[PDB]
């Protein structure tokens, strides 16, 4: 579960943050644990102060969360971050890391989606799928 | 959503997964290559179509391919 | 037999090096779908000079 | 034929061009003192102009109704100097440049410095090839008949079709 | 003759061609905007405009149904080419007409 | 010059419409598409539609 | 403290045959033609070569000596051409009726036609650099003095080249030396600017003043004493300026009013030469020298006295601006890009100020009625200014990508600017649309109304008036200021504001410039074009590191083509791409400025006066009624004034005809690069490579199409060269014929 | 006379570009290599580099 009452980094605010679409379509949350108070760069621009302990931020896009995640990992060696999608109705999907392990590391249990049992040069010609719903890359 | 496909020339280097800024891709077990893993695209609803994955792929021709398709708010990269 | 040090001609049409000659660097065990690693003098458009091929996709020119 | 043209020595328009050109230069000449550097410069232009017009008059180049030399490039030998002979000269020189350049390229490919010798020329090697260009037509012809000029179509890379 | 279709002293029947001639130049040059500047510049600019609209009192009563985005990469090429081609024809047509009318 | 060059661009367009060394699988992307991204050196204006343009 | 490391870098030619030695990426050598371009593009990007700030600083300092050497060679060349290949002396004797020339062409393939009839028995290219007027004001009266200055220039060049070598290879300063910003400022204010101005005052008083006074009285140059005669024989000076009888006693006793004969506050212009009074120029430089020498005692160096720059900055914070200027001192002592950004912005802005000030207060004798020189100097200095301003944007963006850190900028002014970048850019966007509509829109209204036969509905002086009343009011203040708010000044700073018509020969030097509707309209065009150029560059800087579209843009760097066709398409998001686009708008903006200048001066200022006093302007006052429509600019400016350049074949101005066409060609060629993309070109190259492979003549360095970014760079560089050189040829051909 | 010449030559120009545009579209959408093997159309593609160069 997320925990909506988790505290946030210290930040004076900006105009780069989320707009109406975050309220009535979807927004994203990233949480992490830091050992110490530390300044980091907001993906919406500006310096913010990481609390020691738990940290919660909301963003409009998944890419903003992951961008921050990459910064946490690279600059601060924090790899305990979690990303969630938050709907207006209150529902919460956990997104990343999906199964506990980062996607770049092989993990048993995962199943191949969107793989093909051929090389790219063995796709059929467009004319063959003319007047049917198939694609050449299906 | 954009279509992302992984072809059987993949050598399981992981570079596409590392390149992806939207967490569309992941490595799954496989027998077909020495690395014993293949790239997978389980979350193409989050794919923005930036093609950083293809830039990263070392094989000739590519083992990962992005076919740009039906646009959504997600795919267009809108924060409004 | 293709083996380390063989000169091979490439028969994969989508290859940058289609119809060109490369040097076999290693041949992988068995079960690997593309076990023949070949190195080339020319870099492709991505800047790489090595690729993995199947036996069907290459033909030997010189012996070693 | 060429009834619309006339020899430039028979052309009244071509002669008037000389007169008017010189008349302008002599007006320019009158603004300067005899013996001055400016005066001598204008005199040299007058002499050079006269030489040019007289040279064309004595050549048998044809003139249009504009009173300007028009060149015939259909192959007839009475106008060979206007295009055919320049053409042979160009082909001989350009073929030389191409042939010696092709020879150098091939020589360095048979070394470990195939790339280095493209940006930092092996000047002795280059001069050897450059010196050998004078019989490029025969060289090229023999290379063609030997089957050394061209690669086979199956040995050159192509894209999908 | 063309560029004197209108001037400070008055107008003649080439006035319309004079105006069209300038219209052609304007349309042609507007084409260069789409051909030279490419999409990403504009998408970032439109984001700031979406921001301003939502944060302006009174105005932010009114809401778009379609999210504003910059034209596509291919769309820009096509719109640029359209302006270039229309401008080409609307420049040359008045010139070819007014040049001849003006002379004869 | 104009006839030959216009023809060059259009013929190169048609004969490379299905694929090239830079994009061997171009027929899978269709007549008109923006590009194939900045990888492999960059691929702006690679489609057969771009040849028309 | 002087801190140096000795014998750092050996001097040999080993690395000269190792191209790209300076970069890890390039040192391995080419596999592809892309490498050849990268070598040149990366040669002076020193911070991409190494992470060491000390190493970067040393290369820069040494490169600067290299630049100074090049400038001395160029300067030396100008003096030498003056001495050897010019009509300077003839012009000195008769400056109203001789055109300056200091370039002569060799007689090959008929090009000697370019040696124009400039007078003084001389034939050569007419120059527009203003060198002759400069040299006259300096008191140079013969070719020997030019020769010796040329030689001194070659000596200085060699000395700069030695210092560059020495301070890189032999005695390279440590980083701590470069970061002595307090000491640098003290020396550049008091030493470079202060003593420079004092030294020049010395020249002015002892050399320029007497020689020019004798020239203007009508003494023949050859009959004037040499400069040292005035120094050794004080009586020669005291004849011209009696206060020299009193010597230096007035100076030390503060009876400075005794020197009011050679230190003046006249204003206006010398009536003989049409230039500023040299006695005013002398006093200007003395005053400036004093202020600068005082200014250079502000900062603390090796003693207790003076300010810390850091302390000043840290104190300036208020309730709207968080931590204020905290952290800026660290930025400006660790980032060369941050320094370059400021210094380019100011140097460029200054060049533009020089353009305006020099036309309206012409400082040299016989400058004002040398119309080719006036037009050339204004135009040249405007362009230099524009390019520098765009550079400021480039280096501000490079700083944001490479040198900015959040930890250094927590709640300071820089942090707070980027935290409301959407508010800034949205408002600037709006002001640009507003200005565009209410400036350019007025011209379109006017074109439409005049085409429709409704002149009474136009915005014009004789219909709906838009008077620039504020500018008109300022003109009036400046015209009445002498003897009022400036009681001890005798005449206006400039006759451009009002007052007399000054004429030299029968040519107008300067006269009042009336401002009406046409002036109101074109001023709002300038406001518009400058705001748009600012928009593009500011946006580049504020969004260099990230945006809503690309959250990790900084990781992609300053110069990258895009982030792929996704998110709708992301071409030209980088900071570099904003500079690219900003160059076109700077070009657009400055083109209209120089066109405004050219037309306004010809219509309303330059021309002839009769003895009766009847002014005849070059284009006869057509600006007011013609410059209020686009058709008027097309017809009465471009079409009408292009007659000179377009009819130049077969004359000494034929070079300008050729350059005009050549420049149109280069401009059009640029469009091949700007409108196309490399995917097309790389495919074409594949077929051509096939033919070379077939004939066994393919290179081992594989041909590639230019990078996406290089395509853009090549495009804008040809667009600017072609565009600017077209105007150059247009302007020179015209002004040399009629002026 | 001037209007009519210019009108028809411009129309012709557009038609020629369209002809080639539709030729490219044909190669992507409608061309079947299998069913054209070694005919005059397939042999154009076989020497496309010779044509283009
Ligand atoms: C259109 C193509 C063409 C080509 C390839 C040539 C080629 C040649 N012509 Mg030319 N010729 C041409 C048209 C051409 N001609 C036309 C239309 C005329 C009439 C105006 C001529 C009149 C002409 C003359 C009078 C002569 C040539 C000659 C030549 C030869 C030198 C060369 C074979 C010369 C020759 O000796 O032919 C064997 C020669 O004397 N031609
Ligand atoms: C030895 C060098 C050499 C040779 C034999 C050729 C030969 C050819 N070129 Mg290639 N070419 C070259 C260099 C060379 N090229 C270079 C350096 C470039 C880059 C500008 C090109 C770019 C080029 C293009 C774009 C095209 C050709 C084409 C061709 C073919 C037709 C003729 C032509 O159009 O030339 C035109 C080439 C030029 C005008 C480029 C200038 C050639 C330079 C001056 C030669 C350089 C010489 C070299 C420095 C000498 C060093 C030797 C020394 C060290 C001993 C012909 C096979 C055409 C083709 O494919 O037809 C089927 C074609 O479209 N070439
Ligand atoms: C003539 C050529 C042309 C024109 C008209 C434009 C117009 C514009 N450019 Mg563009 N630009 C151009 C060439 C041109 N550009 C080129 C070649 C480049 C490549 C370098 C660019 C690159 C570029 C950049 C990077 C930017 C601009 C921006 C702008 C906008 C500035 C704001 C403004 O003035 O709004 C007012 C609009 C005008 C003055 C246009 C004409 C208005 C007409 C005369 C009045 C209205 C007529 C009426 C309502 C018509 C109704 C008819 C209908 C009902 C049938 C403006 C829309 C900037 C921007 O967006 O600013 C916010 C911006 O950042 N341009
Ligand atoms: C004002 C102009 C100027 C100045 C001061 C410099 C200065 C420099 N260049 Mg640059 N360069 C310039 C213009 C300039 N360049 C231009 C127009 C280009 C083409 C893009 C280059 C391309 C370039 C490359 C490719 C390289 C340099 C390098 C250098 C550095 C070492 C040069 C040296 O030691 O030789 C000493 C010079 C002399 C003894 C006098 C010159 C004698 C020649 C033969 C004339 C030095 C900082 C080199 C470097 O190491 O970068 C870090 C390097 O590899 N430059
Ligand atoms: C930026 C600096 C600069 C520039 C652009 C020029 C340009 C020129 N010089 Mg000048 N020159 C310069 C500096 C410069 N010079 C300096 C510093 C000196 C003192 C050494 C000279 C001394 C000089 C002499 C003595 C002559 C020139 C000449 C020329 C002209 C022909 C040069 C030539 O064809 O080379 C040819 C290249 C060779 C390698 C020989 C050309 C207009 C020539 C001239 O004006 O002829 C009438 C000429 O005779 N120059
Ligand atoms: C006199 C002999 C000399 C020699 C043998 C060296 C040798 C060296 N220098 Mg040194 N240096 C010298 C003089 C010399 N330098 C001078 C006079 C200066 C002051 C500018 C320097 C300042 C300097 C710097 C700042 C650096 C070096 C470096 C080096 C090393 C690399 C040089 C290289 O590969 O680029 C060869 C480059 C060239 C031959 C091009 C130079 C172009 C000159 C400077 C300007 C040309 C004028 C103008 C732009 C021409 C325009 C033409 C027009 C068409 C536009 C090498 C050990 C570099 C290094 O990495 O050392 C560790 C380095 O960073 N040098
Ligand atoms: C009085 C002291 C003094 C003077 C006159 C200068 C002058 C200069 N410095 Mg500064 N500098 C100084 C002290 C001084 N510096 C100190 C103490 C530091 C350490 C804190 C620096 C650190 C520094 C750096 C890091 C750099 C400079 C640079 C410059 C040049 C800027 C470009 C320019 O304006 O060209 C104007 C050109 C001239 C005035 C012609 C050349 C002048 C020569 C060098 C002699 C001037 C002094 C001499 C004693 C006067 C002779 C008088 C005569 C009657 C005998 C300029 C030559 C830049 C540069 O270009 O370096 C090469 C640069 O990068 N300086
Ligand atoms: C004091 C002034 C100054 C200084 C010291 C610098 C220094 C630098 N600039 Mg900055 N910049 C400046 C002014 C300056 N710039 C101005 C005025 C502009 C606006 C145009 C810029 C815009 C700019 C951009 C967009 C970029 C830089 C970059 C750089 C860095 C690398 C430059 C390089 O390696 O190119 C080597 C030099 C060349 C390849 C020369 C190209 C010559 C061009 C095409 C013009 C030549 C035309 C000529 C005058 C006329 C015709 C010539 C004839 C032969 C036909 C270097 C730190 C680059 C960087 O990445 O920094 C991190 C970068 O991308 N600058
Ligand atoms: C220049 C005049 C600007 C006056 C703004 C007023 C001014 O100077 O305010 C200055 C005010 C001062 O704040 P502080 O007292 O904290 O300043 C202490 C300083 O030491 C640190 O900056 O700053 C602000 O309130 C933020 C600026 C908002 C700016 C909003 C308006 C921007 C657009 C301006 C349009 C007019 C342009 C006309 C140009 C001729
Ligand atoms: C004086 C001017 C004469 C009039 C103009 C006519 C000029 C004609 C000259 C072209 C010469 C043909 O050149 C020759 O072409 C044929 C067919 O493409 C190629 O011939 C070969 O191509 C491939 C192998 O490479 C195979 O299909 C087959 O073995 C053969 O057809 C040769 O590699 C080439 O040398
Ligand atoms: C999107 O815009 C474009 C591209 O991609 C971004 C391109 O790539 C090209 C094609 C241009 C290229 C490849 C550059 C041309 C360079 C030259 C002439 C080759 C240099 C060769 C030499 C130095 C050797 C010659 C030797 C001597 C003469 C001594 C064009 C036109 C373009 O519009």
């Amino acid at each position: 579960t997320l925990n909506l009452k988790m505290p946030s980094p210290s930040f004076g605010g900006s105009t780069g943050g989320w707009l109406r679409s975050a309220e009535n379509e979807e927004k994203y949350a990233i949480t992490w644990i830091s050992k110490n108070e530390e300044v980091f760069e907001m993906p919406t621009a500006g310096a913010a102060l990481m609390r020691s302990g738990e940290n919660l931020l909301y963003f409009a896009r998944k890419e903003q969360c992951l961008s921050l995640g990459t910064q946490l990992k690279t600059q601060f060696k924090i790899d305990n971050y979690k990303i969630y999608r938050v709907f207006p109705n209150g529902e919460i999907q956990y997104l990343h890391p999906k199964d506990g392990v980062f996607p770049e590391k092989v993990n048993e249990g995962r199943k191949a989606i969107n793989t093909l049992t051929r090389s790219i040069g063995k796709n059929p010609d467009p004319v063959v799928v003319k007047f049917i719903n198939k694609q050449t890359f299906e | 959503a954009h279509n992302v496909k992984i072809y059987d020339t993949c050598i399981g280097c992981t570079q596409c997964v590392r390149a992806c800024p939207c967490d569309v891709l992941e490595m799954v077990p496989w027998d077909g290559c020495k690395a014993l893993q293949i790239a997978s695209a389980p979350r193409t609803e989050d794919c923005v179509g930036c093609k950083r994955c293809e830039t990263a792929c070392p094989t000739d021709f590519l083992s990962i391919r992005v076919y740009l398709g039906a646009e959504t708010s997600r795919s267009m990269g809108l924060a409004y | 037999m293709v083996q380390k040090g063989s000169k091979v001609k490439i028969l994969r049409k989508e290859s940058y090096w289609y119809q060109e000659i490369g040097n076999v660097v290693t041949v992988e065990k068995s079960g690997i779908k593309y076990p023949i690693i070949v190195r080339f003098d020319k870099v492709n458009y991505a800047g790489v000079n090595t690729n993995n091929f199947a036996s069907e996709e290459v033909i030997e020119i010189e012996a070693p | 034929e060429f009834n619309n043209l006339i020899p430039c020595k028979e052309s009244k328009i071509f002669n008037k061009r000389l007169e008017s050109t010189i008349k302008k230069l002599e007006n320019k000449l009158s603004k300067y003192e005899v013996g001055s550097s400016s005066y001598l410069a204008i005199k040299n232009t007058i002499n050079k102009t006269n030489n040019r017009f007289h040279k064309y008059m004595e050549s048998g180049v044809l003139c249009g109704k504009d009173g300007l030399p028009h060149l015939i490039a259909d192959g007839r030998w009475s106008h060979a100097g206007e295009f055919v002979i320049p053409s042979l000269l160009f082909i001989y020189i350009s073929g030389w440049i191409g042939w010696v350049g092709r020879g150098y390229l091939s020589a360095i490919k048979n070394t470990n410095k195939a790339i280095e010798n493209e940006i930092i020329i092996d000047v002795p090697l280059a001069l050897k090839f450059m010196s050998s260009g004078f019989i490029w037509p025969l060289s090229a012809l023999r290379e063609y008949t030997k089957g050394d000029l061209l690669m086979k179509d199956s040995e050159v890379t192509i894209s999908p079709r | 003759p063309l560029i004197n279709g209108y001037n400070p002293y008055g107008v003649n029947n080439l006035s319309v061609w004079a105006w069209m001639f300038l219209f052609g130049h304007l349309v042609w040059a507007t084409g260069f905007m789409f051909l030279i500047s490419w999409r990403g510049y504009w998408q970032e600019l439109i984001e700031t405009l979406a921001w301003a609209h939502e944060r302006t009192p009174l105005a932010n009563l009114i809401k778009w149904k379609d999210k504003p985005v910059a034209l596509s990469i291919v769309q820009a090429r096509l719109v640029g080419l359209a302006h270039f081609a229309v401008g080409y024809i609307l420049t040359y047509a008045p010139f070819v007409i007014a040049s001849t009318v003006g002379k004869f | 010059l104009g006839l030959h060059t216009t023809t060059l661009i259009l013929v190169k367009g048609a004969l490379d419409a299905r694929g090239s060394k830079l994009m061997p699988d171009k027929k899978d992307f269709g007549y008109s598409f923006p590009c194939d991204g900045p990888g492999r050196g960059g691929t702006c204006d690679i489609s057969a539609w771009d040849a028309f343009y | 403290k002087v801190l140096i490391d000795r014998n750092v870098v050996p001097t040999n030619f080993e690395k000269w045959s190792k191209p790209g030695h300076f970069s890890r990426s390039l040192a391995k050598g080419p596999k592809t033609t892309t490498w050849i371009w990268n070598l040149h593009a990366d040669a002076h990007d020193f911070d991409s070569h190494t992470n060491s700030l000390e190493e970067i600083s040393r290369k820069i300092f040494s490169a600067h000596f290299g630049q100074l050497a090049v400038i001395f060679i160029w300067l030396s060349g100008m003096y030498f051409h003056g001495a050897k290949f010019s009509n300077y002396v003839a012009w000195l004797n008769n400056p109203i009726n001789i055109k300056p020339s200091a370039q002569v062409v060799w007689p090959i393939i008929g090009q000697e036609i370019l040696n124009a009839d400039v007078g003084g028995g001389f034939q050569g290219i007419q120059i527009t650099s203003g060198l002759f007027q400069l040299w006259r004001a300096s008191g140079i009266t013969n070719e020997m003095q030019l020769y010796v200055t040329a030689i001194g220039g070659l000596f200085m060049a060699s000395l700069m080249l030695f210092a560059g070598w020495f301070h890189y290879h032999k005695a390279a300063p440590k980083l701590e030396w470069f970061q002595n910003v307090e000491s640098m400022l003290n020396h550049h204010l008091a030493g470079l600017l202060g003593l420079g101005s004092l030294g020049w005052t010395g020249h002015l008083i002892h050399v320029s003043l007497p020689i020019n006074k004798l020239l203007d009285s009508g003494i023949v140059p050859a009959q004037i004493p040499l400069p040292h005669e005035f120094i050794l024989n004080r009586n020669l000076m005291s004849e011209l300026y009696p206060s020299f009888n009193k010597g230096l006693l007035p100076f030390f006793t503060l009876n400075w009013n005794e020197y009011n004969d050679f230190l003046t506050f006249k204003g206006g212009l010398n009536p003989v030469t049409g230039g500023l009074w040299l006695t005013d120029i002398a006093h200007h430089h003395l005053a400036i020298a004093v202020i600068f020498i005082i200014a250079g005692h502000m900062y603390r160096t090796n003693w207790s006295i003076g300010h810390s720059l850091k302390e000043i900055l840290d104190a300036h914070k208020g309730p709207f601006t968080g931590e204020g200027h905290r952290g800026l001192f660290e930025i400006l002592t660790t980032s060369w890009h941050a320094q370059l950004a400021i210094n380019l912005a100011m140097l460029g802005s200054l060049s533009i100020i020089v353009a305006h000030h020099m036309y309206a207060m012409p400082p040299y004798p016989y400058l004002a009625t040398d119309y080719p020189t006036q037009l050339s100097l204004f135009t040249h200095h405007m362009w230099i200014g524009g390019f520098c301003i765009v550079g400021a944007g480039a280096h501000a963006a490079i700083f944001m990508v490479r040198d900015y850190s959040p930890a250094q900028n927590y709640n300071n002014l820089l942090d707070r600017v980027i935290r409301h970048r959407d508010a800034i850019i949205s408002h600037l966007n709006w002001v640009c649309i507003f200005l565009g509509f209410h400036s350019f829109g007025l011209y379109i209204h006017n074109d439409t109304m005049r085409a429709l036969g409704r002149p009474q509905d136009m915005f014009s002086d004789v219909a709906i008036q838009l008077q620039p009343i504020f500018a008109q009011w300022i003109q009036n203040c400046h015209s009445i200021a002498p003897g009022n708010t400036a009681p001890n000044v005798l005449a206006t700073t400039s006759y451009v504001f009002g007052g007399d018509i000054i004429s030299v020969g029968n040519k107008i030097a300067i006269m009042p410039m009336s401002l009406g509707t046409a002036d109101f309209m074109v001023h709002h065009i300038h406001a518009f074009t400058i705001h748009v150029t600012a928009l593009i560059l500011l946006k580049g800087v504020l969004f260099a590191r990230n945006s809503r579209l690309i959250p990790d843009k900084a990781n992609l760097g300053f110069r990258f083509p895009c982030d792929g066709p996704g998110r709708g398409g992301t071409c030209q998001v980088s900071g570099w791409d904003h500079v690219f686009l900003g160059l076109f708008w700077m070009y657009n903006s400055l083109s209209i400025v120089i066109f405004h200048f050219s037309w306004k001066m010809q219509s309303d200022v330059w021309g002839t006066i009769s003895s009766s006093g009847d002014i005849s302007h070059i284009t006869r006052g057509n600006f007011a009624q013609s410059a209020i429509t686009i058709n008027g600019w097309l017809r009465d400016f471009l079409w009408a004034q292009a007659s000179q350049v377009i009819q130049s074949y077969g004359s000494s101005s034929s070079a300008y005809g050729l350059m005009f066409l050549g420049a149109h060609f280069v401009w059009a060629f640029s469009l091949m690069f700007l409108f196309s993309g490399r995917g097309y070109w790389q495919e074409l190259i594949e077929s051509i490579v096939w033919a070379h492979n077939k004939l066994k003549v393919a290179p081992s360095i594989q041909p590639r199409a230019l990078s996406i970014t290089q395509g853009r760079a090549v495009g804008v560089a040809h667009y600017l060269l072609g565009g600017i050189a077209t105007t150059w040829a247009f302007f020179l051909a015209r002004i040399i014929a009629i002026g | 006379q001037a209007a009519l010449y210019t009108h028809h030559q411009y129309i012709a120009g557009f038609l020629m570009v369209g002809a080639f545009a539709h030729g490219a579209i044909f190669f992507i959408r409608d061309y079947n290599p299998e069913q054209n093997k070694n005919n005059v159309l397939a042999r154009m593609l076989e020497h496309k580099e010779a044509i283009i160069s």
